[PDB]
């Protein structure tokens, strides 16, 4: 009785198993999704400092 | 001293340039050390899964 008490519950946990999944999965798609934010980011972090980087130049001559 | 003014403001422009330039370069050096930890458990975890293949 204990026995198929016990096979029940591993039944349990197996079907548990897509359950494990699922917070991985929204994990995954968080990472996927501030991946991609960062692209854009980066890129415009890129021109950003290219523009600093010109001005640091003018600034350098200036002086 | 008015050169001397605009010489400081130069400095200090470019101090302040470098403090915030050090301040993201730690925030970038975490992630990446984070992110390579969790890819290395990844992998072994992968190459673990591939050790069952062996045991099979």
């Amino acid at each position: 009785d204990i026995h198929r008490k016990r096979m029940e519950k591993d039944l349990n946990e197996l079907q548990a198993l897509i359950e494990a999944h699922f917070e991985n999965r929204k994990k995954e798609e968080e990472e996927l999704v501030s991946l991609k934010d960062r692209i854009e980011r980066r890129r415009a972090e890129r021109a950003e400092q290219q523009r600093i980087r010109n001005e640091r130049e003018k600034e350098r001559q200036n002086r | 001293s008015d050169k001397l003014k605009e010489a400081e403001t130069r400095a200090e422009f470019a101090e302040r340039s470098v403090t915030k330039l050090e301040k993201s370069i730690d925030d970038l050096e975490d992630e990446l050390y984070a992110q390579k930890l969790k890819y290395k458990a990844i992998s072994e975890e992968l190459d673990h899964a591939l050790n069952d293949m062996t045991s099979i």
